[PDB]
Order: structure tokens, then sequence, then C-alpha cells
């Protein structure tokens, strides 16, 4: 018998079973309502320093596969589930969940009341916690480490997960029939996008490439100047972990891009950054949005779309600069989900148009971006 | 826009009598719509022949019509109610089909009725197989290698194409009706023959084989703004090849990666869009090749389905309610999510933090010579649903919630039976209703998961789970009661193990495990259903039990509670009537100020609706499960009289365990339920009962039989629906059916009752408050005693019985009510022979005739009796005098013989009907004709009639023959009948039996020579001799009667017009003074 234990800042204990690597894990604990796409969720960089709790009891039913990786590694700090299936049963499976977690050296616990945990977080808001998996896990030590957690509030995580050297991406999206395609030749890509890497999901890139862009990924801290110098047909601002607030560099630079006529697009963090760069304010939500069933309204067309969400922070609507016009809102809590510059060719989305995992509903948000780009090209 | 202006009045098309493949789902659906609209300021008019439904409650809709669901009849309703729109999507196939014929016949057009929810083209687009297929290809979805057939010659050629095995699927049918798996040529013609005839469009869709692929369904809802959502996804346990309705299924889907889900999801939406569904919800089914994710579209249902009900109960998402509203132009974003206290919009996709399991409920034991292998045509009669935090937990609960005697995985074969692996093999290879239990037996027997997968095609994801429970079970067996430490016991409770299963394994008493649990403090917690996985709070109390940490029960201390125990899955003999009563008891008491708690796990019910009671425990109706809730609810009282045989059997145990049982006592119930005890009561009362004896063993039975004399009726204790009941003609008839009678007798004796020949059967429903007895109604049966009350047609008032004799019965009822200590409802059964009242039995509870009588008398008996049970007397309620309506009311039943062809469609002491209809008339004749038509009888007012009667009926046959002649029929008869008729002066046309020559009856019936068939038999052998007329009459769709009284009634009906006049229930009730 292999123990594990999860302790919340508030002193609440969850005793269960160890399902991943031996050791401890500390982070901000979050709940995710997705019924499918746990692997994609795990390899999502925005989860860095976060201990992810899944609401759907059985996690690992389909095993894992490389195509289902949204990044080169597992970003989640920890994994909290109700039940780890006996077997993985899917033709796409290459490695059972346990193995995978261990391999990625992830501390993970199973067999706990995730529902009670969910209700707690939803009720009393996000909390930091600690998971200790091993022989005799020390509940007081766990608490200590949890308590000692700093807090993603004011935590710039973007810098921590970003790429070292800028790079090129020309790879398209996955197909059932073909799987992950072969990278394309630059010449096959009309458009040329520059992407800030704030801890970006591969699906963003693929979907872009999918729409005719040849990409160049750059570190979060890259200078607008350095940027402009490549003559990009459009710029893009990825998703990523932590507080967007603290990221002055990127803020600064974005400000610098909005002086020019280049089209710009921000997803999630990028959304927050751009809103920041537009003089808007960002807040940290009670528990945030994490799932794949989130209704979002395109206020403009008065059309609803089910989306993939993952965000602990948000942009304050009642502090929005006039130049900032609301394109979208959440139908669950009326939060701000999308914005557009009145003056510029810059807009953003709070959720994930790229899904992975999740509904494909918001993928057209990309198309806008392509419109904006072919237009600047006409120019 | 918001809700529509040009529409004020809506006509909701009901689904008719419950039949296999088309059951309670719609009453649930129908009733949802009704409430939805009405809550929305709309005039609601609805038509439904079924009296047992809630939807036909006069207080449910503005205009309620209990009329035959015939376009001519529906016509007259339109004509009279001048409805604006018509909602034809909440009544299954009956409704779609009718909506379409109204349309065809230009009736809609004729009166300006707008078709809402779904248009006629959309409907056809999906209902039509060729069309559907064509759409699939147009939107690039894949379907199974097929072809369309309009003929046999054409079906042959497509079969010679796709190959065997092949899948037959007619257009405009559901429940796999008229379909099946052709594994050869012989099978092929028989199936196609049936489908082509069955098809409204005379069209079959023939497919290649996808047998063994995974099977999935998705429930989608689409609005006028084009908003689209997946309400629920479902993964089938049983693979492609076994109709979803006959399969164990779970929600949500379990073995798809996000990538496959999305594909499936997109396809689902693509499909609704392509077909034209804009203002509702539909079900899209798919097949998946486990080996490669290859997706294939199976079909679409442009209406609500049985999965919608299940899907609804599974997520807390009110499908039918929403859809209704959507049909009047409401949009998803507009609509609030019920359960989250309207905190969120209905436009979202539900997320659940538990596992839902549904298992079908069968009744193969009632249909001996039937093929009991599961296939593409539905055979089940009901379904149970369970919720658990884990699949194991979910599954086990469902097993015990099914009410088939299982505690969970009880063994089917012995471990020390040489032939055991062979039986297992078979059962696995060729699924029967018993498969799940055999799968466990296979693990006990040494078969591997792989070995099982190969035979079953059931995903290993499920299999390993069952193997693990088996291993845990073997441990319990080894360690025994001593090994039941808290840790282990706790682990066991968590995997769904029932105290009862643990008990058998540990070779102890269930009460011992429960005690042990007590010691340990091992009790379950209650979670709530909320549509969102706890993302938001809910103020609704829709809960399920689980063994975890946190409890969300939060019980009131505030009020006096009343617990109502539900009937579990529907089944022959115990159906919707019992739901209707439960719903009413809650409605009543609640209104009276009590906090009402419902315990039930039938998803297709209104009782399992969160609007219905204060509290809802979606749990198996077992002793263990009920005790736990009681433990926490601490109710004022519990009602065990409104949910069938179940809670009835639990009574003693409950009371004994401290449960506060209200209404008729457990001892009292036992006086009535135990045949020997009942027998005494009759004696002590100086009442008349046949010559009989109560017995426990054959030899003695045999001996006693000699005494009583044959023929004789074998009646077990503690059964309803005539389970295992049989008329015995001799010793050996006896030895053959005796054990079976005992096996179902509940440690109570089996009655041996002398058969009462040429006697009239009577049912009496009454209420006793200990002070007074209120007679609800006396119903005289058409078919004689010997034909189960549930299978007989009946009249209210009686149509032939003297007042003098009825009065004799009213008194016996009262005498009995009082002696037996009845408190609430009771149902009394009598037989009239020679102007002599005979007592057959007493049902110490609400009976299946209750809803009908209520509807007929305008008195809500379930409500009244519920109040009496809770303390309020009849006097106090002011319900003290028996009502005798001004009109006639006739009940007729619908039988499933057409689903089980290898069965002799004979009537008897054991109930086999699945549903019923109500006929209301100015006369008995008018009532009957209406009943007969609504029962979907093929009877004509002219043609040739075939007469083939038994000896006893040789006297009244003349009168019957005569009557047919005066009507313009032309007669044919067989030998003996012809002789008698000849002697009367009636000269039928001679017809050759099958052994007599050619052409014979079969030939002539088969040729379509006849429009009516009257065939009566007597005796085991003479029955088996005439089986072919019956089977052929059925196959060829000719109205047939198997009782002379039946024939006489038919005859009368000939002098009436069921389409003549229509009347609302409101209006019927108003005619009562
Ligand atoms: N190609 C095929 N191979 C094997 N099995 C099949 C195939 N097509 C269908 N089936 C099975 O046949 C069943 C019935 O098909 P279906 O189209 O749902 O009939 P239906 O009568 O319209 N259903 P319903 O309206 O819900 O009562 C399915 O549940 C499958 O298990
Ligand atoms: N002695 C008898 N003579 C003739 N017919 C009889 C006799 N006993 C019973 N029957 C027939 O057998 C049927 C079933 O007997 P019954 O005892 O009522 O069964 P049951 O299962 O308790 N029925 P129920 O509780 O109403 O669903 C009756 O409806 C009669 O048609
Ligand atoms: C579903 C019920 N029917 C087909 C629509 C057959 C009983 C109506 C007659
Ligand atoms: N109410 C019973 C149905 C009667 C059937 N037509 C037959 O006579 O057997
Ligand atoms: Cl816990
Ligand atoms: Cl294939
Ligand atoms: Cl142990
Ligand atoms: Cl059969
Ligand atoms: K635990
Ligand atoms: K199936
Ligand atoms: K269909
Ligand atoms: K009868
Ligand atoms: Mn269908
Ligand atoms: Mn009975
Ligand atoms: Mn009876």
């Amino acid at each position: 018998i292999k123990s594990a234990l999860l302790v919340l800042e508030d002193g609440t204990q969850f005793h269960g079973r160890a399902i991943g690597a031996t050791g401890s894990a500390v982070g901000e604990v979050v709940f995710n309502t997705s019924m499918t796409g746990y692997q994609e969720i795990l390899t999502d960089p925005s989860y860095s320093r976060q201990i992810v709790t899944l609401t759907y009891p059985h996690i690992g039913n389909v095993g894992t596969n490389d195509a289902d990786e949204e990044s080169s590694q597992v970003h989640a700090q920890g994994l909290v589930i109700r039940d780890l299936p006996l077997i993985a049963s899917n033709f796409r499976n290459t490695e059972d969940l346990s193995s995978y977690l261990k391999r990625h050296n992830i501390v993970a616990i199973a067999d706990i009341d995730t529902r009670k945990l969910t209700r707690l977080l939803r009720e009393k808001g996000a909390q930091n916690g600690c998971i200790i998996a091993g022989d005799n896990p020390d509940a007081a030590l766990a608490l200590e480490k949890a308590r000692a957690f700093p807090g993603l509030n004011g935590m710039d995580l973007a810098k921590e997960v970003t790429t070292a050297e800028a790079y090129s991406w020309t790879q398209g999206s996955w197909t059932l029939t073909g799987g992950l395609p072969q990278a394309k030749k630059e010449d096959e890509l009309p458009f040329h996008v520059v992407a800030y890497d704030f801890g970006a999901k591969r699906n963003i890139l693929r979907m872009l490439v999918d729409r005719g862009c040849r990409l160049t990924i750059v570190p979060a801290q890259t200078s607008a100047e350095d940027v402009l110098k490549m003559n990009p047909d459009g710029i893009f601002l990825s998703n990523g972990p932590g507080d967007p607030a603290p990221c002055d560099y990127a803020i600064t630079a974005i400000q610098k891009f909005l002086e020019t006529d280049i089209p710009v697009f921000g997803i999630c963090l990028g959304h927050q950054l751009l809103a920041l760069a537009s003089g808007a304010k960002t807040v940290k939500m009670k528990f945030g949005h994490h799932g794949g069933n989130h209704p979002v309204k395109d206020v403009e067309k008065n059309v609803v779309m089910i989306t993939a969400q993952n965000h602990g922070f948000a942009v304050d609507e009642a502090t929005l600069p006039a130049n900032l016009r609301v394109t979208h809102k959440s139908l669950f809590d009326g939060t701000l989900q999308g914005i557009h510059r009145t003056d510029k060719p810059a807009f953003s989305f709070q959720g994930h148009p790229e899904a992975s995992p999740g509904p494909h509903d918001a993928a057209p948000l990309f198309d806008h971006f392509i419109e904006l780009i072919e237009q600047y090209r006409k120019t | 826009m918001p809700k529509r202006t040009d529409i004020k009045s809506i006509l909701i098309l009901g689904a008719g009598p419950i039949v296999i493949g088309q059951a309670c789902e719609f009453d649930y659906s129908g009733a949802q719509a009704c409430k939805a609209l009405r809550e929305e300021g709309y005039r609601v008019i609805l038509v439904n022949s079924n009296p047992a439904t809630i939807m036909t409650d006069p207080e449910m809709a503005d205009a309620t019509y209990i009329e035959p669901i015939h376009w001519e009849v529906v016509r007259k309703i339109i004509e009279k109610e001048r409805p604006d729109a018509v909602l034809p999507t909440m009544g299954g196939q009956t409704a779609l089909n009718c909506a379409l014929e109204l349309e065809r016949q230009g009736v809609l057009e004729e009166f300006g009725v707008t078709m809402i929810g779904a248009t006629a083209d959309a409907i056809d687009k999906a209902e039509d197989r060729r069309r559907f297929d064509v759409a699939m290809k147009k939107i690039g979805l894949e379907t199974a290698r097929s072809g369309i057939a309009h003929t046999m010659e054409e079906a042959l050629a497509v079969a010679a194409d796709v190959g065997f095995p092949c899948i037959i699927r007619p257009s405009f049918t559901m429940g796999g009706s008229g379909g099946g798996i052709a594994y050869n040529r012989e099978e092929f013609e028989e199936i196609c023959a049936r489908g082509l005839d069955l098809s409204p469009t005379k069209e079959l869709l023939i497919d290649e084989s996808l047998i063994g692929w995974k099977e999935y369904e998705m429930e989608v809802v689409r609005d006028k703004n084009d908003n689209c959502i997946i309400v629920c996804s479902i993964e089938n346990f049983d693979a492609m090849g076994i109709h979803t309705g006959d399969s164990i299924t779970v929600a949500p889907a379990q073995t798809l990666t996000d990538k496959e889900y999305q594909i499936m999801r997109n396809a689902s939406m693509a499909v609704l869009r392509e077909i034209g569904v804009e203002t509702g919800g539909s079900n899209v089914q798919f097949a998946v090749n486990p080996k490669n994710g290859r997706l294939i579209v199976i079909e679409m249902n442009p209406r609500v389905s049985r999965s919608s009900a299940l899907a609804s109960k599974a997520t807390g998402f009110p499908i039918a309610k929403v859809a209704a509203k959507l049909a009047v132009g409401y949009t998803l974003d507009e609509l609030m999510n019920d359960i989250t206290g309207g905190r969120t919009p209905a436009s979202f996709e539900p997320s659940i933090d538990y596992v839902v399991t549904k298992i079908p409920r069968f009744n193969f034991e009632k249909f001996a010579g039937a093929n009991d292998r599961l296939t593409t045509q539905m055979k089940s009669v009901g379904e149970v649903m369970a919720i658990g935090r884990t699949q194991q937990e979910s599954l086990q609960k469902a097993l015990r919630g099914l009410e088939v005697g299982a505690t969970g995985f009880d063994p089917k074969v012995s471990l020390d039976d040489p032939e055991a692996l062979t039986k297992i093999r078979r059962e696995l290879k060729d699924a029967g209703a018993d498969r799940i239990w055999y799968i466990a037996d296979a693990f006990r027997a040494g078969l591997s998961v792989d070995g099982v997968f190969n035979l079953t095609n059931i995903d290993r994801w499920f299999l390993v789970q069952i193997e693990e429970l088996v291993r845990l079970e073997e441990k319990v067996a080894e360690v025994g009661i001593t090994g039941l430490n808290a840790d282990f016991l706790r682990q066991l409770k968590r995997k769904g193990f029932a105290d009862a299963r643990l008990a058998k394994l540990a070779g102890v008493r269930e009460a011992e495990i429960r005690k042990l649990r007590d010691q340990y403090d091992l009790h379950p917690v209650y979670k709530r259903v909320d549509t969102c996985a706890a993302e938001f709070a809910t103020d609704t109390a829709y809960m399920y039990s689980t063994y975890e940490e946190e409890c969300e029960a939060n019980p009131s201390t505030d009020r006096e509670k009343i617990m109502v125990l539900g009937g579990g899955p529907n089944r022959i003999g115990q159906g919707i009537e019992f739901d209707y009563c439960c719903v009413h008891a809650s409605l009543a008491l609640r209104e009276d100020g009590y906090e009402t708690i419902m315990v039930n796990c039938n998803p297709e019910t209104v009782s399992t609706d969160y609007d219905t009671s204060d509290r809802l425990y979606f749990e198996p109706v077992t002793l263990e499960d009920v005790l736990e809730i009681v433990r926490i609810e601490k109710p004022k009282g519990v009602i065990v009289q409104y949910g069938g045989q179940t809670p009835l059997k639990l009574a003693r145990a409950l009371e004994a365990a401290g449960v506060p049982v209200i209404g008729t006592s457990p001892d009292a119930i036992d006086r009535a339920e135990d045949r020997e005890r009942f027998q005494h009561a009759v004696e002590r009362l100086k009442l008349k009962q046949p010559a009989n004896a109560t017995v426990t063993a054959i030899e003695m039975a045999v001996e006693k039989a000699k005494e009583i004399g044959y023929p004789l009726v074998v009646r077990p204790s503690y059964v309803l629906g005539g389970r295992a009941m049989e008329i015995v003609y001799d010793e050996a008839d006896l030895r053959r059916y005796f054990q079976t009678a005992v096996s179902v007798s509940n440690d109570a004796p089996v009655l041996l009752d002398h058969f009462l020949d040429d006697a009239v059967e009577v049912d009496v429903d009454a209420i006793c408050d200990g002070e007074m007895v209120l007679i609800g109604g006396i119903m005289e049966h058409i078919e004689q005693a010997g034909v189960h009350s549930g299978d007989s047609a009946c009249s209210l008032p009686a149509y032939t019985l003297s007042q003098e004799i009825q009065d004799v019965m009213r008194q016996q009822v009262q005498k009995l009510a009082f002696e037996l200590q009845v408190r609430g409802l009771m149902n009394v059964q009598f037989a009239v022979k020679n102007n002599e009242v005979y007592l057959i039995e007493v049902n110490p509870r609400a009976a299946r005739t209750v809803p009908f009588v209520s509807k007929a008398t305008g008195v809500p008996l379930a409500k009244v009796a519920a109040r009496v049970m809770a303390g309020k007397s009849l006097a106090e309620q002011g319900v003290t005098k028996e009502v005798i309506p001004p009109y006639y009311s006739v009940k007729e039943v619908v039988l499933p013989f057409n689903k089980f062809p290898g069965v002799d469609p004979l009537l008897g002491p054991e109930m086999r009907s699945t549903g019923e209809v109500m006929g209301v008339g100015r006369t008995f004749a008018e009532a009957f004709a209406k009943a007969q038509l609504g029962s979907n009888s093929t009877m004509k007012k002219h043609g040739r009639a075939l007469l083939s009667v038994r000896e006893g009926d040789k006297e009244r046959v003349v009168d019957l023959a005569a009557k047919l002649l005066k009507q313009g029929f032309e007669l044919d008869a067989t030998h003996g009948t012809a002789i008698v008729l000849g002697e009367a002066g009636i000269n039928p046309r001679l017809v050759n039996k099958v052994h007599e020559g050619r052409p014979h009856i079969q030939d002539r019936i088969k040729n379509g020579e006849y429009t009516y068939i009257i065939n009566t038999t007597s005796g085991r052998r003479a029955i088996e001799d005439s089986r072919v007329i019956r089977r052929s009459a059925l196959q060829y769709k000719v109205h047939y009667d198997t009782t002379l009284n039946g024939g006489f009634a038919t005859a009368m009906a000939l002098n009436a017009d069921a389409t003549e006049k229509v009347i609302s229930v409101q209006e019927m009730h108003a005619q009562i003074k």
C-alpha cells in the first residue's frame, strides 16, 4: 500500500493513494470539469505551479499518447483524481496514465473525495496545497509547505516556461487518418506570424499553420523592436501561466506594437496582456474558469459558443478603456471573455479558440485574425 | 424573438398505450412539454388514449382528450379545439406518424395548425432511411454499406450484395420494430417480410455487419438562433448488434479520447443541421471501430427518445422541458438552468462527477416459447438507472435496483458443474437477458478478460471491472465474517457491494452485515445531481448514495416528512399506474403541508422528476437503501402501498427495523398477500370462495387436488400479474408447474383453487379509513374469470351485472376492508357464477385500475387515499360517496405478442399485456368501440369472418354468427362450428383445418380472405392444435377474439362510431353531478 496525501492551506486533509512519482508537490489547487482530454490538460503550460483536480471520477481510461501532448512536458504541479482505472482501453494508447505520470515524475494522488474538494474551492475560492506521496506522509509538513506557498498572485510564470531561443514552426494539425502531419516548407506558407511564447500550447501553432501562417516563436521577453525587424505579417500573443500583470516587458512591447498597424491577437494571457497594454485592469478570480463546457456569448452576433477555458485571472470590464470594446462575455458569470481595439487591428479571446481539449466552437476567432492579416497585406 | 405571439394554443400529440419499444419515456416527455408550455402561458391541448398517464390528468392541461390516437379522431379534436400549433415530437413514433398523416390528409392545412418543434420535412428527412443516408453522404459522414428495398425481390438483391450477416432497418419505425439480424437467407425473408409490412413507408434500409463495434449516442439540442449543445453522451456496454434499448449503457462515454469525442460531437451537430431540426433536441447514434476510431453514423431521431429521459435524469438537464420551450421560439441563452436555481443559462454542456448506469428490464419468463436472445429489435419492458461515484459502484447499484432478485452478481451456474464452462460460453457468445451475471460466472470459472472479450465484444474497460469485483467476492468468501474488518468492509461498500451479497458470501445474515456497518460507523454519504460537476451550487435535492467523505443530504428538522417508495423499473404487471399513484401522493401531501420524499430509480418516470417532491433519492428500492435514508430523514411515515410488489414485500422487514410504515399494516398486507391467510379471512367472514386448499409440497398438493377437483388454478403467494399462475387439468399438469409456483411464492403457500367456469370477473377499488369504506368503482370484465384482470377489457359501470349482485359485492368489500384493517386503497377481485359472488383475492394496496377509475369517476383516489394514510379521514376530506358516472368507460389492453412470434397468442391467468387504453361512450357499445380502436385493433365493419369455437361456446355462437350476418359479414367456419351453425339454420362456408385439406384457414387467412376471426379453445392439447390460427391472424394483422364475450363485445362495437364525437376529460367530469 502506497500512500499519498493532499493538504490545503486551510488545514483540510485528503488521504488517498499514490499514483505517480514519489515525493511532494506544491501549488495552487484548481478544479477542472473536463470529462475528456486529461493528457492535453496535463501538458498545458498554463498549469504550471498548479495542482490540478479533475471532477470526472475516472481518469486515465484512454491511456496516453504523444499526439495528445500540448507541450514538451507535463506542466501541472500535481494530479488529484477520484479513480485511476485498472486498464487503459483505447487504440491510440501507448502508455497507461500511472506510467506516464511516473515517467514525467509527477506526484499524483487518487481515491479522494474530489467532489468535496471541488465544492470547497468553489465555495471558498482557490487555495494552495501540498501533495505528499510516500511511505508515511507527514500531514503537518504538507500543511507547512502549502502554507508556505507564495501564491500565483503577482507571479510571473510566463518567463519561466518560455523558450530559450526563438524558433520556427510550420507544423499543421492532427488527423485521425493521418495523425500528426509533417512540417511544411516555409514557402508553402503565405503568411508569417511572430509569436510571443508566454508558455504556448502546440495546438495554437498548429491551428495557425493550419490557416497558412509560417511561425516564429520568440521568448516572452523579446523586444518589440527586435520583433518589428522581421517584418511580420501579424503578431500573436500566446497563453501561459501566472499573473499577466507582472509581465512589464511584454506589456511595454505590446504597447509598442499597437502604435503600428500590425494585426494582433491574444489568447488567454495574451488577452490579458493586450488589455493591460491598452490600459485595462486584471483581477484574480475567486476560483477561475477551468473546463470545456463554458458558454460564451459573441455579444455582437448574439450567438453562443461552448468553449475551453483555463484561467485564474481576468480583465476588469468596469475599467475598460473606451478604445476597448467588448466582443464577448461568459454566460456563467458574465465575465469578460473577448475584446477588440476600437482604433487598432488588435483583439483577443479569454478562452482557448484552439481547444485541445474541448469543443471546436470558438475556432473561427482565428479567421478574424487571418482577415486582419490579409488586409494589412493589401496595405 | 422571445416566446411567440402568433401561437396561443398548442396541441401535444401523446404516444398512446405503452408497448415494447415505446414506453414510459414519453409520458415523462409529454408531461414535461405540457408543464413547460403551460408555465409559459399557453393553451395546452393534448390527446392520449392512455388513462394511466399523468399527462392525462385533467389538472395538467387546459384540454385533455382521452381518445384513440387516430388522425380522423385527432382531426375532430382540431376541428373542435382550433389549435394554433401542434407539437408532434413528444410522443414517439405514434406522434410523428400521426403528425405526418394529419399533414398528408391536409387536416393541418385545413385548420391552420402550425407544425412546431420539428417540421414535417425534417422528420421525414430523418425518418426516411434513403433520405437520411443521402444526407450523411452529403455532409461527409460515414454510414454502413447499404441499400434500400421496397420489395422482397429488391431486398434479396441488396442482401446478395452486402452479405450475411446483414442488418435490416425499416423506415418510420423504432424500437427496431420490424427489423433484425439476417444471418442467412431463410431469416432474411421472414425479417424483411415483417419490416416491409411494418413500414409506414414500406421501406427497409439494409446494412452490412458492424457487429461488435462500439456503440454510442449523443443527445443534442438546437435553438432557433442555431445555438447547439450536447446534453449527454452515452457509451453502450453491450456492443453493436444488440439494440440500445436492450443494452446496458452508461453515461458519460468512457473510452473515447478527446479527439474522438470532438469528432463525434461535431458530427452530431452537423447531422441536426443537415436534417432540419432547429427548435429541439435529438439523438444521434454512432458505431466506432475500437481498433481504429472509425466512425459510422447509425441514425437520428427527430424527437425525444428513451435516451433523452435517461440522459435527462443522468445530468439534471430537462430535455423535454427545454425543447418544448424552444419550439415556441425560446432560445437556450434565454432559458435558465432549473437545478442551479436559475443561476445559469440553459445554454451550456453538462458535466457530471459520477457514473450513470442503465440496465434494461425483461420479462422473458412470461413468454415461454419466445426467442430470448437479444438482438436489433427491442424485447425489454423497462429499465433501471443507478448513480455511483464509480462505475463499479454505479453498476452494482443498478443490479440491485433492477428487482429481479439480484443482490449484485449472484451466480448463475455452479462451480462444480462440468458443463458450466459450456453454458457460460453460450450465454456469452449469444447474449440473453442474463448475460451480465454469466460474465461474472465466467470469471469465477477461469476465463480471462480476453477470453470474455472475444465472446462478448464488450470493452475490456468494463470487463476488468467485473473481474475485480469477483476477486473481491472470492476474498469475502475465504475470510468470511471474521475477515470483515472496517478497512475491508469499507472498501467493499465503496465498490458498490450490497449488505445482502456480502451476507451470502460470508454465509451470514444481511442484518449482520448491516449491524457490522453500524458498529464501524460505515454509512454512505449523499451527493447531489447538479448538471455541472459542483461548479455551481444547487438548491435542489436530487441525491444519490455513495460511500465517501462529505454528505450533502442536509435534512430538514423543520417539518413532518412523508416517504413514498417507488416501483423501480417498469415491467409487465407493474407499470405506469404505480407512478401515477406515487406522483399523486406526493402532490397531495405536499399540498397538505408535508415534506415529501420520493425513493425510486426508474428514469422514464414523472416520479423521478425533481419538480415532483421535496426530496428525491435516486436509489434502488431495497431494504438496505431505504433504511439508510430513513436513518437520516427520520420521517413521520413511509408509504409502501403505492409502488407495486416491491415495497409490499419490504414492509415487514422495514417495520421490524423501526420504519414508521403508514397506511395498511405489514401484518395486514401479509393477511392479504399470504394465500392461506387470505383464505382464513374469507372463512372467518363467512364469505364464499371456491373449493380450495393452500399447499407447500407436490405430493400433498397432488393429494389435495384430488379433493378440490380439476380443473384448478395454481396461485402462488406474494405475486401480482399472475406470475407463475396456471390452470391445471390433471396431476401431471400439476407436477410440471408446481415448483415454479413455489419458487415465486415468498416462503408463503401456493393456493390450489378450483376453476370457476363461465363466471364473470369483477374488480373493485375502494378506500377504507377505519371509520368508513369508499367504493371507487366496480368494473365488470369482458373476458371471463380465467383471463387475468390485467389482460381483460373492462367496463365502468358494469354492463351486464345486476344491481342486486353488485350490491352484494359492495358489502363484501366493506366487510373485508374492516376485518383486514385496510388503511388507504385496496382492490377486490370477485367471480360471479350462477348469481353467486366468489372471492378471488384482495390487493392490500393501490392497483393498476386506480388511474382509470379515477379518470372515469373524476375522483383522484391516489390523492384521497394518500391523505387517509397520513391522517385525514374520508369524512374530513368530504369524499364519502361512491361516484357513478353518466357515461360508460371501457378499458382495453395492448399485448406484446407481435414482438415474440414464436409465442402462442393465447390469453390466460398470467398477465402479459404491456399497456392499456381508455374508451368513453354514451353506451357500452360506444365505449367499447372507442376502446377497441384506441387499442389499435384492425377490426373492420365488413368482410368475411372466421368462426372456430370450442364446445361450450356452441350455444352462443349462433347468436354471434347471426349478429355478424345482420352486420353484413360473410361467414366461414370449421367443421364442428359449421355443424352447429347449420342446425341453427346458419350455413357458413366450410373451411378446412390445416390437417383437413386445401385451401385451409392458414391459406385463406394468409390470402387476406378474412376481416375478423373468432377463435375459442379449451384444454392444453386443443389449444396447441389451434395455435396456428392465432399465430397467422397476428402475423397478417387480422382482428381476432379468443373469448366469446370478447366476440360479443366486438359485435356491439359494430353499431358505433368511435370518430363520431369527442369529449374532453374536463367535460366528462363536468357532467358528473
Ligand atoms: N450495421 C449494423 N451492424 C450491426 N448492428 C447494427 C447495424 N446497424 C444498426 N445495428 C444495431 O441495430 C440497433 C437498432 O438500430 P436503430 O437505427 O437505432 O433502430 P431504431 O428502431 O430506429 N431505434 P429507436 O428509434 O431508438 O427505437 C442499434 O442499436 C445497433 O446495435
Ligand atoms: N378459481 C378461479 N377460477 C377462475 N378464474 C380464476 C380463479 N382464480 C383466479 N382466477 C383467474 O386468475 C387471475 C389471476 O389470479 P390472481 O390471484 O388475481 O393473481 P394476481 O397475480 O394476484 N393478480 P394481480 O395482483 O391483480 O395483478 C384472475 O384475474 C382470474 O382471471
Ligand atoms: C409505437 C406504437 N405503434 C407504432 C407507431 C405500434 C403499436 C402505433 C400503432
Ligand atoms: N382484452 C384482451 C384482448 C383480446 C384479444 N383480441 C383476444 O380476444 O385474445
Ligand atoms: Cl477524501
Ligand atoms: Cl474499418
Ligand atoms: Cl483485509
Ligand atoms: Cl419469438
Ligand atoms: K480516501
Ligand atoms: K448496443
Ligand atoms: K431515425
Ligand atoms: K377476466
Ligand atoms: Mn430511430
Ligand atoms: Mn394480486
Ligand atoms: Mn388479481
